[PDB]
């Protein structure tokens, strides 16, 4: 009978709990109190981009800190020139139920996927000058929730049918499959060295995956509800999560525990996206009460607020060099700040 | 100006992009956006027939009005995380089968799902059409199987005219938004055009009431 | 001419001041909304034209009719153009909503496409320009200095605007009734009754205020003057500023959004 | 049967339980060190004058 | 990708003619188009322009009132209509696509060109070298000079280096000073500052023999230097 599982599962769970509690000497707050407060930070709308006619669901910064891409519930994918607001390319989609986009590190490829259970790959450097499709990746049985690039020939994908799978764009067949989640999977984020990636799902759990061995290694828990967005801290040895609990958290990849939490009573709605500043000193957490906040990472105090949107914020990103910030929202206006 | 002959052609391109983005953002306001729900019985297929992978979209034209129906029966994943993509639909289209009153486990499930959808925060102002299917088998089963099986508290005679019309009171009493939305019930006369003509007439009521709420006349 | 009754001169000042203060207060209350849908630019235009109509009038009127101050033929015409601009612009906004509400039910399927943010401000600005352009004619007996042609140029524009505003709402009521009849007859008395609950109020409050004034003004050209008609005109001239009082009620408070928005604000 | 899934879960737990862990206090100190070492690289922490700013106008 | 054009022939001076180019695939409906020229045994010259969507149109100081340009967007056909020709217009015409958006590479495909022979305030650029002989394997350098600075507030240096191997139409090498064209062997590069610029070829090969040109594109007028020639 399956009763023989209970004892072993209990002992291993208690062993992991005891280890994680024994390695918890002191919190991040205790040693950080000595550094000076950042004070009050003000930013202003140095630019504003217009042209989508519906809600906006994702965005990704280019690699040279000047271009970016965004996709909306209309069948439109558009690349902006962020300096002079010129539109560079506008790409018509197949299925209007869009939820993801990504920019290649070489800035040559762009990817998209939606409710049709398929992820597509586009070629920005043709000899006719117009974007074309090169591959369609099929094999999931749930909505596609995230996607990232390793290089020009390896893309990672994530779906709500509990299965994350690493692919090879050249042939079209997945060359690994990651399993272990019980519910829908919502986000993933690579490592700076491009050998790992973490993910978060509706189970209220986060799992670290070895890209090459194809096997899970570590699990992080502590959120009270579903998890919406995830980001990987710029050193490469931490990441931060955002949930529908109206709370965000910082996790560590070396001592295996939650480090810090950022929560305030005046917010009852849940976080939609999370991203980091270039020194790791700021955390720009978009929210559901129609505006975006700013949190100092080390001390958890909130420096300021960017409030220029008339609806829920859905996607934000910090540039590669550190100049600016961009945010999108369901009101169809992308605003560049600085 | 302070623009070179290069950068002065990188703004004509960005204008010529919008001159084609708008011409195709207004073409998408001439179509009617209808959702569909219910159990996956045979009713759906016949309904699509008489109107002539993860999402299936059907289109049909009738009296110069184009509808598009997003049958979401192919997803089978957690509903709370993709339902809001369908905000701003014109009208829902429900589906119910009469014959399943005794199989009364099926009836309670349909009632529970009707209750669950109606009070969503994303669907406060959407008009719910409701169809009713399998009258032919219902009238033959009721002649031997009493309605007391599904509803023991039925104090009525259980005659055919007094039986089939008892369900609608229980269906349309579930609405908690009487002042904003209304059920437009029907009996599926599968042999004639009244299946789709009823939808055509039932859409204009809410179109007009929404116009009369926008201009302020209400 | 300066014909007046001193007892009336003392009595009517309080009424005029009350009407002006009510107009100003309610017009600021309406214009505080700046919701922001294309049809509400017209009600904003009404709210500001009714403001410009109140303060100008209450300055000249008593001044002429309590302690007399005179002006030359090149100044009184300018002041009268300054008071006429507001009143020819106010009735332009009442004609601004009504055409929108007519096309709301005339073409229910196409309404949300025709009216757009650029299409609102263009008519707004053109109407205010034409309203201010009334001063052109003075370049080319109840009023001290006005010639004959002005009292026949103004009557036509006001008459046609009020005629259109009268027709459109009866049209809307008839079509609402017919649609509700065809709905109840085939699909089986709420829409058209809820429309007639207020459209009769609109067409009653509008014509009554601007009936007597355009009656007597027409009588002047088509008849002969007398000391009696001047006395009645002296106090029936208040009907314009009485009408300006009601528009911030019957047009703004009628809409279900704003009545709750003000309390939520 | 589900016994295979039971063994699989036990094996995953056995893999995950044995990993080595460092003190959390020492892991915290590395974060502040990186922050201080790269503070000067951050246009959002220390604002720049409007001359070299590329989004000026 | 192809560009093909036809027409030309013998023309009585003062007459009228037309030249047209056909694009194969290539989405001719999205590319700003020029028509660049060169006289027999002379440097490259410039004629006309037509932007995307039949809008912006510029002209040279000599062609302003004689020729008209147009694109048949539906059928992907580009025209230039000629009136009142003289002896000064006998030359070759080279349809040249271009792509103006951030990060692009203008002037990166020449058509095959067409022969036309008649019957019988601008930034100046110069380069003094001509027919210099060098043995292969050794490094070489070429330089042309500008009458005014080409660097800009935006930073781009609007100088181009093209190559015309004998018998062939030009092909882009250096679309801006620090940037080269794809499909070209890596051995070429370029450097320069201020108002003076110099080209370098690292490892001379058999096919590098040909004439070079340099172009300025700082503002509208488009001026070409002389034709330097390398020799084996
Ligand atoms: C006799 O005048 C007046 O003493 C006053 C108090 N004005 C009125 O009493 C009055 C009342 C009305 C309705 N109008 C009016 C409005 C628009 C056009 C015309 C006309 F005559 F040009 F057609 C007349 N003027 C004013 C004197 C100076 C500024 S106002």
């Amino acid at each position: 009978e399956l009763d023989q599982l209970r004892q072993e599962a209990e002992q291993l769970k208690n062993q992991i709990r005891d280890a994680r509690k024994a390695c918890a000497d002191a919190t991040l707050s205790q040693i950080t109190n000595n550094i000076d407060p950042v004070g009050r930070i003000q930013m202003r709308t140095r630019r504003t981009l217009r042209g989508h006619l519906a809600k906006i669901y994702a965005m990704h910064w280019g690699t040279d800190s000047r271009l970016l891409v965004s996709a909306s519930q209309d069948g439109k994918l558009i690349i902006w020139d962020s300096y002079t607001t010129n539109k560079v390319h506008a790409i018509p989609l197949r299925s209007s139920w869009v939820m993801t986009c990504a920019y290649a590190p070489s800035g040559n490829y762009v990817a998209c996927g939606g409710l049709d259970n398929i992820c597509s790959i586009y070629n920005l450097k043709t000899r006719e000058g117009n974007v074309r499709v090169s591959r369609e990746l099929a094999g999931h049985t749930g909505y596609l929730s995230c996607c990232r690039f390793l290089d020009d020939n390896q893309i990672v994908t994530s779906s709500g049918d509990t299965t994350c799978a690493l692919w090879d764009i050249e042939t079209g067949q997945q060359t690994t499959t990651f399993t272990g989640h019980t519910g829908d999977v919502m986000s993933l984020s690579l490592a700076p060295d491009t050998r790992l990636f973490v993910s978060g799902a509706c189970d209220a759990s986060a799992k670290l995956w070895d890209v090459r061995e194809g096997m899970c290694r570590q699990t992080f828990t502590g959120h009270e509800s579903d998890i919406n967005a995830i980001c990987f801290f710029p050193n490469g040895n931490a990441f931060a999560t955002g949930s529908d609990d109206a709370t965000c958290r910082l996790f560590d990849l070396r001592a295996d525990q939650e480090l810090m939490t950022y929560s305030h009573d005046n917010i009852i709605c849940g976080i939609t996206s999370v991203s980091f500043s270039k020194s790791g000193r700021l955390l720009l957490a978009g929210y559901d009460d129609f505006n975006c906040n700013v949190w100092d990472a080390l001390k958890a105090d909130r420096a300021g607020v960017l409030a220029g949107h008339d609806n829920r914020v859905s996607c934000l990103g910090v540039t590669d060099d550190g100049m600016a910030v961009a945010t999108g929202s369901w009101d169809s206006f992308l605003k560049i700040w600085n | 100006c302070t623009l070179s002959a290069e950068d002065k052609a990188a703004v004509e391109r960005s204008k010529m992009i919008d001159r084609n983005l708008r011409e195709d953002g207004e073409k998408a306001a001439r179509e009617v956006k209808l959702l569909l729900l219910g159990a996956g019985e045979s009713g759906k297929s016949t309904i699509v027939k008489q109107m002539k992978t993860g999402i299936v979209e059907t289109h049909f034209t009738f009296k110069d009005l184009h509808f598009k129906m997003f049958d979401v029966g192919g997803q089978r994943s957690e509903r709370k995380k993709w339902i809001h993509c369908f905000e701003g639909v014109t009208a829902i289209i429900f589906c119910v089968a009469l014959s399943d009153y005794d199989l009364m486990n099926r009836m309670h499930e349909s009632m529970k799902l009707f209750d669950s959808i109606c009070n969503n925060k994303w669907f406060t102002d959407t008009s719910i059409i409701l169809f009713l299917n399998k009258k032919d088998l219902f009238e033959e089963k009721i002649k031997k199987s009493p309605l007391t099986i599904c509803y023991p508290e039925y104090a009525g005679s259980n005659t055919y005219e007094e039986a089939a019309a008892y369900i609608q009171c229980q269906f349309e009493d579930l609405n908690k938004r009487k002042d904003t939305k209304e059920i437009y019930t029907h009996f599926t006369c599968a042999t004639d055009t009244k299946n789709v003509q009823f939808v055509f007439d039932a859409v204009t009521d809410v179109i007009i009431k929404n116009n009369l709420k926008d201009c302020g006349l209400f | 001419f300066m014909v007046l009754n001193p007892s009336q001169q003392l009595a009517i000042a309080v009424l005029s001041l009350t009407l002006g203060t009510f107009t100003v207060l309610e017009n600021l209350l309406v214009l505080c909304v700046i919701r922001c849908r294309p049809s509400y630019h017209f009600i904003g235009s009404l709210a500001v034209a009714d403001l410009l109509g109140s303060v100008i009038f209450v300055y000249s009127f008593i001044d002429f009719h309590v302690f007399h101050r005179k002006d030359s033929r090149n100044v009184f015409l300018f002041k009268l153009g300054g008071v006429t601009a507001s009143f020819t612009a106010s009735v332009g906004s009442l004609f601004l909503t009504a055409i929108d509400r007519y096309i709301s039910i005339h073409r229910p399927l196409a309404y949300k496409r025709i009216v757009t943010r650029p299409k609102a401000v263009v008519a707004f600005c053109l109407m205010w320009t034409i309203a201010i352009v009334i001063a052109v004619l003075p370049l080319l007996d109840i009023f001290p200095h006005i010639d004959e042609t002005y009292l026949m140029f103004w009557i036509g524009v006001t008459s046609v605007l009020l005629l259109f505003i009268v027709y459109a709402y009866m049209y809307i009521l008839w079509k609402a009734h017919s649609h509700a009849v065809r709905m109840i007859q085939r699909g089986t008395a709420r829409m058209d009754i809820r429309l007639a609950k207020t459209l009769v109020l609109i067409l009653v409050v509008l014509i009554i205020c601007w009936g007597p004034l355009l009656a007597i003004m027409v009588y002047d050209v088509f008849g002969k003057m007398n000391k009696l008609i001047k006395t009645v005109f002296a106090f029936c001239s208040m009907l314009c500023l009485l009408n300006s009082t009601v528009n911030p009620i019957i047009y703004a408070l009628r809409s279900k959004d704003l009545r709750h928005a003000f309390r939520s604000m | 049967a589900s016994i295979a899934q039971a063994r699989k879960l036990v094996e995953q737990l056995k893999m995950e339980a044995n990993i080595d862990r460092i003190k959390v206090s020492k892991a915290a100190a590395d974060l502040m060190a990186y922050c201080e070492a790269h503070a000067k690289e951050d246009p959002l922490l220390t604002p720049v004058p409007a001359s070299e700013n590329p989004f000026r106008e | 990708v192809q560009l093909v054009e036809s027409g030309g022939g013998l023309v009585q001076p003062g007459g009228s003619r037309k030249l047209s180019c056909s694009a194969s695939g290539f989405a001719f409906s999205s590319f700003g188009m020029h028509w660049v020229r060169q006289a027999p045994e002379k440097g490259l010259e410039w004629v006309a322009y037509i932007s995307s969507g039949s809008g912006t149109i510029y002209y040279a100081d000599t062609v302003k009132g004689r020729f008209t340009i147009s694109r048949d967007d539906p059928k992907n056909t580009l025209f230039l209509q000629m009136t009142s020709l003289r002896s000064e217009d006998t030359a070759m015409y080279y349809c040249v696509r271009s792509i103006y958006y951030y990060g692009s590479s203008p002037f990166d495909f020449w058509g095959q060109g067409t022969t036309l022979t008649v019957s019988s305030s601008d930034i100046v650029m110069t380069q003094a070298t001509s027919s210099v002989p060098v043995t292969p394997g050794e490094s070489v350098s070429i330089s042309c000079r500008s009458s005014k600075s080409l660097l800009h507030s935006n930073g781009n240096t609007y100088l181009y280096w093209f190559l015309q191997r004998p018998g062939q139409s030009p092909q882009l090498l250096i679309y801006r000073m620090s940037n080269l064209a794809s499909g070209v062997p890596d051995r070429f590069s370029g450097s320069g500052s201020g108002t003076a610029f110099t080209l370098t070829i690292s490892r001379l090969e058999a096919e590098d023999v040909g004439v070079y040109y340099c172009m300025q594109h700082l503002e509208y007028p488009l001026t070409f230097g002389a034709g330097t020639k390398l020799e084996l």
